[PDB]
DNA sequence: GGAGGCCAAGATCTCAATTTCGTACAAGAAATC
DNA sequence: CCCTTCGGGAGGTGCATCCCGGTCTCGCTTGGCCTCC
RNA sequence: UUAUCGGCGAGACCGGGAUGCACCUCCCGAAGGGUCU
């Protein structure tokens, strides 16, 4: 029934640029997986988190050689992590979700 | 004439390092980074292929053996051949048509020359690169500060006699002033190449005799001081090494390799094992090695090779495995016929 | 020596098993009159008065250069979010905040150092 | 004996030489799967 | 609730190779000669 | 577009040798204490 008028749509494809983004929040993360929580781990997540601050600054989307470093860097940290959530169902929930980010 | 792969481990008992030109840089001693300046770094395989090359070297002067007094036979053009490969008569040519030929000749009377080989003869042995496995393998060591001893410790005092500590004292002052100098002229020398940063390309010429000029008043107001040429009491600058425990993988091969010239080779190896020592800072013990190699073979045609055994170098000893090995180790002790004096 | 291989070469030492190592010393210095009150008797009365404008001059510093360092880590903060050279000039401001400071350090006379660190 | 194919011969000549390098950021909105 | 320390001294030199070895062609016709129809 | 259409092509290992190493102690100063069946 609907017809689409996309003003503006030069902004709307730059943007979209951006769009093609999944953020794997590490706060989400972390606070997704509040009762299988390998705390000792939340360094490395801290740490991690530190260093895309460090890297993304203020930006959305980055594009220095440190992001796909760090990139592969917090997820082989998190692989790290990842033998470190005791229930085995959750280990395993945390181990796809990995994996889906890794082969994505 | 087989094809020899030692594919293996190298565990660094203590820290290994290396100083290239190339990959030094005046932030100081770096090693190699196999690729760009971030990549990850690599022990050259030219610093084990001459470790490996005077061990063989030795090995071969042992073989041949010492006359009373301890000298070898060998001249002294005749050892830089075996162990570098540099004629310093300079009757090597590079492609003399008559020596065509008498490569294979010189190559079985020379075991060590068709291992290693010189200018203008191929040399059966290439000794490759020595990768870490791991990532954060490497890291600065040997930071360090030298200091005075009289002032670290002030028993040594009493044994110096007035006239010492008078010049200990002198040479305190020229230190403490020559440090100031030197700080406020490199002070002055460092924001100016901070300026250089943004420079109009001719400018940057300009800049640049400008820090050649402060440079040469540094070595002036050093070559002003009395007492010392250099000051005594300074920062060493920490240089580059794998670290302790570091597996790097190893990739040796012996193209066409004779029984003898691979017996020559393990020889090497056995030796190099008596002190396993590779690269440099020899104090710190830097380069200490625990290596084991899987020697596989490849007749060519053939699709898979064949493991014939082991060499594990440890501490504790040198094990060899596989009767192929220990045959080679034995036919290249046995064979009399090798003459190193005649190129 | 310089120019001359040492034949020895002392390796590192490596510790065998985990942890091993950890933070020692650690504690603080403190002004021995609020430990022991004896060695007040020991002291003149004029010594006790620089005693106590010693404490009181320490403790006004102490608690200006703390102030200072907080703004000063606030401001570290805008570094660790400020953007590439344009925090060279922010540096250049902290250098002239230490050098302040060390002036500050300077003219508090004889005791210059915080006692109680 | 005629018709295809391979190969050697035929006159001297007309004209000029680079010397690597891009590009250096911001934020629009949000019930996100 | 205190309060986070000053500094000191940042190298000296070496040595930067030798040598190869740089092509055929062909842009057209024509007959002489050598084999096949 | 002063006409019509025309792949330029075929072959080559550039390789052969070298340890970058040689010297440095980074140390010196300190009580964190008092407070509550």
């Amino acid at each position: 029934n609907m017809y689409l008028i996309i003003d503006e749509a030069d902004i709307f494809v730059d943007m979209l640029e951006v769009w093609k983004q999944r953020r794997f929040n590490l706060r989400e993360l972390t606070s997704a997986f509040n009762e299988h929580i390998p705390r000792n781990g939340v360094h490395v997540i801290d740490q991690l988190m530190n260093d895309v601050t460090s890297i993304a600054g203020d930006l959305h989307f980055c594009s220095t050689p440190a992001a796909v470093a760090l990139f592969d860097n917090s997820f082989n940290a998190l692989s790290k992590v990842g033998r470190e959530i005791k229930n085995e169902a959750a280990r395993k929930a945390f181990f796809d979700c990995i994996y889906s980010w890794e082969m994505l | 004439m087989r094809t020899l792969n030692f594919n293996g481990k190298i565990s660094t008992l203590e820290p290994l390092t290396v100083t290239v030109k190339n990959a030094v840089s005046t932030s100081g001693h770096r090693l190699p980074r196999n690729g760009g300046f971030n990549a990850a770094p690599y022990f050259p395989g030219t610093s084990i292929r001459g470790t490996l090359r005077h061990a063989a070297h030795k090995v071969i002067v042992d073989r041949v053996g010492l006359n009373a007094d301890g000298k070898s036979p060998f001249d002294l053009a005749e050892h830089f051949m075996l162990a570098q490969g540099v004629d310093i008569n300079g009757e090597a040519e590079t492609f003399a048509p008559g020596e065509i030929n008498a490569g294979a000749e010189l190559r079985s009377k020379n075991p060590l020359i068709s291992l290693f080989g010189r200018w203008g003869l191929s040399g059966k042995v290439g000794i490759g690169n020595a990768i870490p496995d791991g990532d954060n393998q490497w890291g600065m060591f040997g930071g360090g500060a030298r200091s005075i001893m009289f002032q670290r410790d002030e028993s040594l005092m009493e044994f110096l006699e007035t006239d010492q500590v008078d010049r200990l004292e002198r040479l305190l002052e020229e230190q403490a002033e020559a440090s100031v100098d030197i700080s406020q002229i490199k002070t002055e020398q460092d924001a100016l190449k901070k300026a250089m940063k943004s420079a109009d390309k001719d400018t940057k010429a300009e800049l640049q005799i400008k820090v050649r000029e402060l440079d040469e008043k540094i070595q002036a107001r050093k070559d002003q001081k009395q007492e010392s040429r250099e000051s005594i009491r300074r920062p060493i600058d920490p240089y580059e090494a794998f670290i302790t425990g570091a597996e790097l993988s190893h990739r040796m091969s012996i193209k066409n390799a004779t029984d003898e010239e691979a017996g020559l080779f393990i020889s090497a190896l056995i030796r190099f094992a008596a002190e396993p020592r590779f690269g440099g800072h020899a104090n710190h013990n830097c380069g200490l090695v625990e290596a084991h190699w899987t020697v596989t073979t490849w007749k060519p045609g053939e699709l898979v090779p064949v493991t014939l055994g082991e060499i594990v170098i440890t501490p504790n000893g040198v094990e060899i495995t596989g009767d192929e090995l220990f045959a080679m180790v034995k036919a290249f002790n046995e064979n009399q016929s090798f003459d190193f004096t005649a190129r």
